């Protein structure tokens, strides 16, 4: 206010901005089967599962016939 | 009977099917007078076209109807081809039928709203529209072999093998000659030497034309250019002044092999070749290595080929041969495909008839595309 | 391991972190380093050269935006690393990646060399206690919470089906093409340029993404709605200036069931599934009709369960039981998948301690990975 | 050397000088030296043959004016050394430029050699301690006190607008046109010799320049006032005359929005704030519009800002927040902006020291600019 009050070249009475007015599906088909997840539900089904990661081995290793990951849940 | 006409958005190329050369080439502009309500003198056109517009630059605005190969003022595009029939070939277009040419990849609305005008507004008999790239192997006469056709508006590489096209394999690019313009103004003003108007512009344009040449290496060249004074040469301009252009003088064409200069966020033409062939099948890949064609007329640049040459070997593999094909009629490259093409009697079933058009309606001409 | 592990679902578009047991991923950010391509002026601007996630979104318009990974392949590494070292920043997760175990989602049938230099990474620039990779199919099992049933799971980097009975996988019944939601969002681009709006920069191609996912619909008869005259369906920018999509919306989408459009000699994603069922043995064939589960964030598409069941009707056999289930969290249920099977005891034994990497190497990756 | 630094606005019109530490130019007087009129040989006349400011006031009718500097660019280097030494003289500021570092505010996008002659004078003819040229438009926003907006600076010599976000300055989509202050005053003048008021004299050309300042009005309809009759308003001369102004006062500013009524070749001022904005990336055009700052002296017209919104609002996108946020000292901004930056403690690094000019070489300026 002091700062430009002593200048000359300085708009007075005038206003300081001029502004515009401020202005103010697949989900839902029938033919597919709609699943809801509940992974709580899900993790109680799956909790008591194991596996025999005894002698795992999936790679492309050709000795000693085949061989099937995850024997058992013993 | 047939004619061609290139519709070119810096110059428009036109002539009669079977000839050598165009009979009729003119810069493929509309220049209106900056007109104001003080009386003027006799002999006034409200708007002049070709070579008046650019004799009478100082008071004329030049606004070019053709922006990046696309139709902006197609009012304006009428009276280029009304100037072109009428007055430069001195024929009727109820007579002969006319072949155009079309860029790649370019707005379905051009091939709609262009045969409208030639079959309704010209009443033409005929009418086809073919793409540049393919009538540019014609000129050469061979059927394998990539294309980089570079004008004013756009730049576009379209791979065909034994006749056939793989569009997967087009690329446009919307860096072209008209870009470069507007570059060289910016960096001579740095310079010094400010070009500013419609008029200044041409000017500038007719001066990169004569001093500007493509480099070897660009980095050692502009080491080179600024140690020595030998590659400054002075230019007259149409007044007494003249001027000396230094080291911009080669800077200016850098910009199609560095794009980030201009500021495209694009690859260069050497990589937009490249990457076509790389789109391509592998087995067609030798071939296309061994015909790349360079054609248009912004690849005139004195040594663009020396550069393409180095830059395309460094991307291809060491053991694969790189043959660059630049015959010295590059410039009416397109258009001498379009005359060979019209001339051949094959073609005499590809053309379009007015009862056609009134028949299907302008959807016709997408369908006989390709 | 008292420390939760860390669930990672890499994504082409979106990457999916969290801890297991959580009910859905805290932190989801989208899978690219956006860099600064204006220079900086001012003292007080943006600080640092890179932004990830949310900060790359808000200042989108100053970033050059590049991804990483392409079709589930990571293409640069450095960029990849410090992606991973954001997951793990004060932005996202905020814990040290030597305290917690750490579960990969990577696609099928990828190269063995991405997943060795993954891997690396994970035990020498991240001091991991234990890193397990697995398969995507497999967990959107434990999310629906089925040991029986096909997995299509079109992804935005890669489509493919892997057919699961009673938890036993087929390994050679498995399908994969490289065709997937990014390709449709450069083939939209493709129509938008023919109808004459231009999204060169990288930054334009997310708007164009942002298109496709807002007005795009499947059409149950393709050649009927493309002969059909389409409603201009008009999309409003970011700057504010309207364009009209039209025809696009439904011709660009195809791509998914017909990869000739843009001329990949691949199998359409309706025979992918079919084709993946028909290797299976004769008995379960019937059975793995009945359970297909649909994933992914490229099957989204409006009429996509009802064009897919019309192609698959026609290729399965005559009177057998046809049911598409779709969960709900389409895009989430990989992750969930994740965060469940990370939870189970069993997951203990199925990891491979940083030990056991620096014993073996390698070969313990490929040995104890499916 | 720890002495406050001298700002310095290199404005065509008035220079404008003072410390770091001042709130507010102290010292602005014309940047023109006066000689007097007829040429004297003899003795006993006006000598010294120098007036600047004040001098050149008390003897204005005596005296013949001639600007050193046109459209930001120094024709005679000899008078602005001098105009120079007046701003370290005893009757302005009273210190020594070997004590203080000096800050200029050089015009965007002149020619090199204006650039380093400038630096040259101030090292070579004087010995500063420290120079840094800084840009124009940035000064402004540090003035404002925003890192984000548009700078459409009228100055008097110069009108350019540079859009900077977040303390990033696009040096692609920056337009400088020389229609400027300085050119209206010389329409006004025609004008005012079409009323029937000869200033025939270049001291008659200040009053022209007076009459501007005091009595100049833009019209929202200039068609309503053109037709409805004006009050003729009299201005009174230092002498005591009257000057009826009438429609002159109101229709002579239009050509800054309409330069091509006059016969200009130029895009407006109005359009090169427009354009500079639509150059820029979708995501910012919005916020670029939402944050417009006026700058320089040719924004203090009476009714400047609501002709400007309301051209803008036509030519810019529907339903967009339009915001131009002009400050009262835009006069003054450019100045107060140089004092804030040199403030700084970032400027420590920023300014080159006359030992590194002497060993570098000129190159030195360019590199350090930016
Ligand atoms: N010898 C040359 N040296 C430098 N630049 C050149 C030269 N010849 C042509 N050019 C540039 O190339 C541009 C187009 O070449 P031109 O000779 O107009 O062929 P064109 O086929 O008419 N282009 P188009 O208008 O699209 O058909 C010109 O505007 C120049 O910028
Ligand atoms: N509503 C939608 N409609 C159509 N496509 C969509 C929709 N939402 C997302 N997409 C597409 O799906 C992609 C998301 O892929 P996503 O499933 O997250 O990948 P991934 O499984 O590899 O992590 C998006 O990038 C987009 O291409
Ligand atoms: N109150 C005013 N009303 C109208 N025009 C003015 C007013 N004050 C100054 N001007 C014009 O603006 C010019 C001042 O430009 P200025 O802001 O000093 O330029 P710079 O930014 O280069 O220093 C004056 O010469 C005059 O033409």
């Amino acid at each position: 206010d002091p700062k430009y009050a002593d200048l000359p070249g300085i708009a007075r009475n005038e206003p300081d901005v001029y502004e515009t007015s401020d202005l103010p599906e697949e989900l839902t088909s029938t033919s597919v089967e709609h699943i809801i997840v509940n992974p709580n539900a899900a993790y109680d089904k799956f909790k008591d599962k194991r596996v025999g990661t005894k002698g795992l081995d999936f790679s492309d290793r050709i000795g000693k016939t085949k061989r099937t990951g995850y024997e058992s849940g013993e | 009977a047939a004619l061609v006409v290139d519709n070119g958005s810096g110059m428009c190329k036109a002539g009669f099917a079977g000839d050598d050369a165009p009979r009729a080439v003119f810069p493929s502009i509309v220049g209106r007078p900056r007109h104001q309500g003080v009386m003027v003198g006799m002999g006034q056109k409200d708007s002049y076209v070709g070579d008046e517009a650019q004799s009478k630059r100082g008071i004329l605005t030049l606004k070019y109807p053709i922006e990046h190969g696309i139709v902006t003022n197609w009012d304006d595009m009428e009276k280029i081809w009304h100037h072109t029939f009428y007055n430069e070939l001195r024929v009727a277009p109820e007579e002969h039928p006319v072949l155009l040419t079309e860029a790649p990849l370019n707005p379905k609305a051009n091939r709609e709203k262009m045969t409208q005008i030639m079959f309704e507004t010209f009443n033409t008999p005929a009418m086809y529209v073919a793409i540049q790239a393919v009538l540019s192997l014609y000129a050469s006469g061979r059927t394998t072999g990539i294309v980089m056709d570079s004008g004013d508006g756009v730049t576009h590489t379209v791979p065909i093998y034994e006749g056939y096209a793989l569009p997967h394999a087009i690329l446009r690019l919307d860096l072209a000659g008209r870009d470069l313009t507007d570059y060289l103004m910016k960096i001579l003003t740095e310079r010094g030497y400010s070009f500013t108007t419609t008029a200044e512009r041409e000017i500038v344009r007719d001066i990169k034309e004569k001093l500007c040449y493509v480099a070897l290496d660009f980095e050692q060249e502009m080491a080179t250019a600024a140690s020595s004074s030998s590659l400054e040469k002075s230019y007259e301009l149409p007044d007494g002044q003249v001027i000396t252009i230094g080291n911009e003088r080669f800077r200016c064409p850098e910009a199609l092999f560095q794009p980030s200069f201009l500021g495209m966020e694009s690859c260069g033409i050497h990589e937009t070749t490249f990457n076509s062939i790389m789109k391509c099948d592998v087995d067609i890949r030798k071939d296309l290595y061994a015909n790349t064609v360079l054609s248009g007329g912004t690849t005139m640049y004195p040594g663009i080929a020396d550069r393409m040459q180095k830059e395309i070997t460094a991307l291809a593999p060491s053991t694969m041969k790189i043959k660059i094909i630049a015959p010295p009629e590059r410039k009416y490259s397109v258009w001498i495909g379009g005359s060979i093409l019209a001339s051949l009697s094959t073609f005499q079933q590809m053309w379009i008839s007015k009862q056609e058009y009134d028949e299907s309606g302008p959807s016709i001409v997408h369908r006989k595309c390709f | 391991i008292a420390n939760q592990p860390v669930v990672i679902d890499n994504g082409s578009g979106v990457i999916k972190a969290g801890f297991a047991g959580d009910q859905i991923p805290k932190y989801c950010f989208p899978n690219y380093v956006g860099r600064p391509k204006h220079v900086r002026v001012m003292a007080g601007a943006l600080e640092g050269d890179i932004f990830i996630g949310p900060k790359a979104e808000e200042h989108r318009g100053l970033l050059s935006i590049r991804y990483p990974m392409e079709h589930g392949i990571v293409k640069d590494w450095n960029d990849m690393e410090r992606i991973w070292q954001y997951v793990y920043s004060k932005d996202q997760l905020q814990t040290f990646s030597e305290e917690h175990p750490v579960l990969l989602t990577e696609a099928p049938l990828n190269p063995r060399k991405n997943r060795e230099r993954a891997a690396e990474v994970f035990f020498e620039t991240f001091n991991v206690p234990a890193l397990f990779i697995s398969m995507q199919a497999v967990l959107s099992l434990y999310a629906t919470g089925r040991t029986t049933g096909v997995v299509l799971d079109s992804g935005d980097g890669v489509t493919h089906a892997v057919p699961i009975y009673e938890g036993f996988a087929m390994p050679h019944s498995i399908m994969r093409i490289d065709i997937a939601g990014r390709d449709v969002s450069r083939f939209l681009r493709l129509y938008l340029r023919k109808e004459g709006y231009d999204f060169h920069s990288s930054s334009e191609f997310e708007i164009v993404k942002a298109i496709k996912e807002r007005a795009c619909y499947l059409s149950i008869n393709p050649q009927k709605d493309e002969t059909l005259e389409t409603e201009k369906a008009q999309y409003y920018l970011p700057d504010g200036s309207t364009i009209e999509i039209g025809p696009s919306r439904f011709r660009a989408p195809e791509l998914l069931f017909r990869p000739d459009l843009i001329g990949e000699e691949s199998e359409g994603i309706h025979e992918v599934l079919v084709f993946a069922i028909q290797k299976s043995d004769m008995d379960l064939r019937r059975t793995l009709f009945s359970n297909i589960v649909l994933s992914g964030g490229s099957t989204l598409f409006k009429g996509f369960g009802d064009r897919l069941l019309s192609e698959v009707k026609k290729l399965a056999p005559k009177d057998v039981k046809i049911r598409i289930s779709a969960p709900q969290e389409r895009l989430y249920s990989t992750w969930i998948g994740g965060s469940i099977l990370a939870s189970l005891d069993t997951f203990k034994k199925m990891w491979v301690s940083k030990k056991e990497y620096e014993e073996d190497g390698a070969r313990s990756i490929h040995r104890k990975t499916f």
